[PDB]
């Protein structure tokens, strides 16, 4: 335990920027792909919404991480908004 | 199959 799960909705209409300011690493463990937050721009929108390095992305737009692919993801993050299910440590 | 994405 120690980990908490919460939903995040981020919208591009808040910033002059067209990007959210974070990076993800993708890795396959025992046939299943997991997504982790690699870095978060301190001044970016993702940081503003509480995303942190080391967080795990469980879902994007209600789709499990292992069921996403790259073209699907590039599409979702170029849209005006996107929803995330994130597993994180408090603080 | 370690990929990385920037968003």
């Amino acid at each position: 335990m120690g980990k908490v799960t919460h939903s995040i909705h981020i919208e591009k209409s808040d910033t002059a920027a067209d990007t959210y300011g974070f990076s993800l690493s993708s890795v396959e463990e025992d046939g299943i792909r997991r997504l982790y937050v690699n870095s978060v721009k301190e001044t970016g929108l993702a940081s503003k919404k509480g995303l942190k390095a080391g967080d795990e992305i469980l879902e994007i737009n209600n789709r499990a991480a292992d069921a996403l692919n790259s073209s699907m993801m590039e599409d979702f993050f170029s849209q005006p908004s996107v929803g995330l299910l994130v597993r994180t440590y408090p603080e | 199959n370690q990929k990385e994405y920037f968003f």
